[PDB]
């Protein structure tokens, strides 16, 4: 997963 | 008036992202560490002033510097991020820093311990004497 | 050791040539100057050891060395030829010395005075640190 | 003119  | 010069040294960007056993309390899943050094053992430090990682958002105290090596910040988070890196250089001129938007990416559960490395050559043509004295003993 | 240095420096060489009003006993006819420096008057003598002219074995003492500046050799002839030019630096390593075919032509009569320049840029990779502050000061 |  990755936080924009 | 005859002589100009230019200096490439090579910096390593780079992150190791490892799945905790137990998560944390906040719902941290994975450890990681992102660092800044130089290849084949280089001491950067000659014409590295700080480096600064802008941790997102979501970290408290997200800008985090480091001065002296270790250039490098460890974490417990959930999720990578494109997670900015500035070099600033021991330099009375242009250019004083340098700025990279680096991949610090996770792997799912079940995937490997992520361990990655980005080079970066840089060029700096017709330094001043001082730092090209510093660049170089690096 | 990552940091990598290029230097480059410009030399000049170039020459004057015109015809005598009256030739010599030899029946020399022309009188020209033949000379290597940097250009905005810089200081090659930093990095410069000598440099030699190579005349025609046609001249007497054809092997033509100038430790300091000025890097030069006026002389009279008949005509113009190919003319090695030796440079040869301060330096412990390769390179030592550079080499140039200068075309050291003449006109003929009825037509103006040569006056020839041809600019030159040499680069070295990695040289010692002693060389390279030479190199630098010029 | 040129020498050889």
């Amino acid at each position: 997963l990755t936080k924009p | 008036m005859a002589s100009s010069c230019a200096v490439q040294v090579k910096l390593e960007l780079g992150h190791r992202a490892q799945v905790r056993k137990k998560p944390t309390v906040e719902g941290f899943t994975h450890d990681w560490m992102v660092f800044v050094r130089g290849p084949e053992h280089s001491n950067i430090q000659h014409f590295v002033e700080k480096v600064v990682f802008h941790l997102h958002e979501s970290f408290p105290r997200p800008k985090r510097v480091c001065k002296d090596p270790p250039y490098k910040v460890e974490e417990s988070g959930y999720a990578g991020f494109i997670l900015p890196i500035e070099v600033y250089f021991k330099n009375k001129e242009e250019p004083r820093k340098v700025r990279f938007d680096y991949d610090l990416f996770l792997h799912l559960e079940g995937h490997p311990p992520v361990n990655h490395l980005r080079c970066e050559k840089l060029t700096f043509n017709n330094p001043t004497e001082d730092f090209r004295r510093k660049l170089l003993k690096a």
